[PDB]
């Protein structure tokens, strides 16, 4: 998972803007903290291209 | 001569006598609360020690406001030169003194009020006079409202990047987004007019003064012109106000000493008298006797321990 979502972003992240792009790229999924997880929601940080990550 | 005051218990009076004695004081009778009417307890007092602490109250009001230091100077006594002055042999005339500070307060606020409100409408028209001349020009339409712009001020160019990426995610690329640096930062976004209040929400969620048009002067065509007239007013409105302010600030700087002085003798005044109950239950004794007018100076500069004065 976590090899996919680089390559995607550095591919493509273009195409949104530079604005748009930020590096805050690896995942923590312990309640440690709580950046490093993309979502358009927050202001924190935002995907850079239309990217939903679904985990069942 | 002049007619004196004192106040103390009965323990001390013997000690107090002789030290009166000492400074030529004649004809010293001990007396009661209630023989000499001014000296007799009246409700009547007790609004005369609060008129005196609403002129305390105001003269603390009017320093801080014409940025003239805090005064102490507690004189009550004709020996000193400012004393003397400042502070009038003859005694109190209550509702004058009172009536001299009212006024003085009450332009006073007034004065203080319109100043404020001034201060701000200027401010805040010659930085929006730029703004919307900018705007405007960038024109032939944003003189009516055929196409929608919206003008405004942001202190972060950070704030606005951030704007950026939330417009484009939600509200697709409507916006043409421009910007100059200021004194503040001019941002620019420009929208249709039916996603107006949309924007707006967004804009007001991170703070920006994005308003559609940021002056309320709109009136001649164009906007811009009322807006430079009423600017000319704002200046010259809030100076007139400044030679208001300097005008009363020379006239009763010195007053306003001489006043505190006054009202520090005052509030003696009342308690030698026994303003209230409290007073009476405390200080049992109250003596007369007579000063010489020369001598009237060394005796209020004396203070015993307990013993106020009054001359008149």
């Amino acid at each position: 998972l976590s090899k996919c979502k680089s390559e995607l972003i550095d591919a493509f992240g273009f195409l949104g803007g530079n604005a748009f792009m930020k590096d805050k790229k690896g995942k923590i999924n312990k309640q440690d903290t709580s950046l490093h997880q993309y979502a358009s929601l927050v202001d924190t940080e935002y995907e850079p291209f239309v990217m939903y990550i679904i985990n069942l | 001569m002049a007619l004196v005051q004192f106040y103390i218990p009965q323990e001390i009076s013997r000690d107090s006598a002789y030290t009166l004695g000492q400074l030529g004081l004649v004809q010293f009778r001990d007396l009661n609360s209630k023989v000499r009417a001014f000296q007799r307890t009246f409700v009547n007092e007790i609004r005369r020690l609060d008129n005196v602490e609403r002129q305390y109250r105001y003269f603390y009001s009017l320093l801080k406001k014409h940025d003239i230091k805090l005064y102490e100077g507690d004189t009550d006594k004709y020996l000193d030169g400012s004393g003397e002055l400042y502070v009038p042999p003859s005694g109190s005339v209550i509702d004058d003194y009172v009536r001299n500070a009212s006024y003085l307060e009450e332009r006073l606020i007034q004065m203080e009020d319109a100043t404020d409100q001034i201060e701000v409408q200027k401010n805040d028209l010659e930085q929006y006079r730029f703004i919307l001349q900018s705007g405007d020009e960038f024109i032939a339409a944003a003189i009516g409202a055929s196409v929608n712009y919206v003008t405004g001020v942001i202190a972060r160019d950070k704030v606005a990047t951030l704007e950026q990426i939330l417009w484009r995610v939600l509200r697709g690329n409507l916006f043409f987004k421009t910007v100059e640096i200021e004194q503040n930062a001019f941002i620019v976004f420009s929208h249709g007019d039916l996603i107006i209040k949309r924007i707006r929400k967004i804009a007001e969620s991170l703070d920006a003064n994005l308003y559609d048009v940021d002056s309320s002067n709109e009136g001649r065509s164009q906007q811009l012109a009322k807006v430079n007239k009423n600017l000319s007013d704002l200046y010259t409105v809030l100076k007139t106000t400044s030679t208001t302010l300097e005008s009363e600030l020379y006239a009763i700087a010195k007053e306003l000493d001489s006043w505190f002085q006054d009202v520090t003798r005052e509030k003696a005044i009342f308690e030698i008298l026994n303003k209230s109950n409290y007073d009476t239950n405390r200080k049992i004794l109250i003596a007369e006797g007579w000063i010489p007018r020369d001598e009237l100076a060394t005796l209020q500069a004396r203070l015993g321990e307990m013993i106020a004065r009054l001359g008149i």
